[PDB]
């Protein structure tokens, strides 16, 4: 898989309302919000229970506890892939690469983080 | 005193938030 884009600081995003912020300055209200007035997409918490950094190189495999039920849920992204963790900003399985390539204060990913995901609803 | 009326807009590439998050499915 490859690196996003828009990551990197001074990435303007487009809200819920068509309201603009820079990467950098997302909250999570922000996404909360904006989920609340999408009638679309639904917000969903997804606990982090394995990190397994893996197989092949600077990639990395997580597993969350996603639904109101604990879903058993598994993804492949590279290490520095960053995930918003409910109420401190974003975290990473390498805060320090995360940090340099896009410039964004990124926390340690560990097992317990409640993360924010989309899905539809 | 004058309106502007010819006033071109800027571009600027934008993100959609629901982008920056995982969808689960």
């Amino acid at each position: 898989p490859t690196l996003p884009p828009y990551f990197m600081k001074g990435s303007i995003i487009q809200l819920a309302n068509g309201e603009l912020k820079k990467v950098e300055d997302l909250k999570t209200e922000d996404f909360i919000q904006s989920a609340e007035i999408s009638n679309d997409l639904k917000i969903d918490s997804s606990t982090v229970e394995r990190i397994e950094d893996s197989h092949s190189p600077g990639v990395a495999v997580i597993q969350f506890a996603v639904g109101e039920h604990r879903a058993q849920v598994s993804v492949e992204v590279l290490v520095e892939y960053p995930f918003f963790v409910f109420g401190q900003g974003w975290s990473s399985c390498c805060p320090e690469r995360t940090s340099q390539l896009f410039d964004l204060p990124c926390s340690k990913l560990s097992v317990g983080d409640v993360c924010i995901s989309l899905t539809l609803k | 005193m004058f309106v502007w009326t010819n006033v071109e807009p800027r571009s600027v590439a934008v993100f959609p938030w629901h982008s920056l998050v995982p969808f689960l499915a």
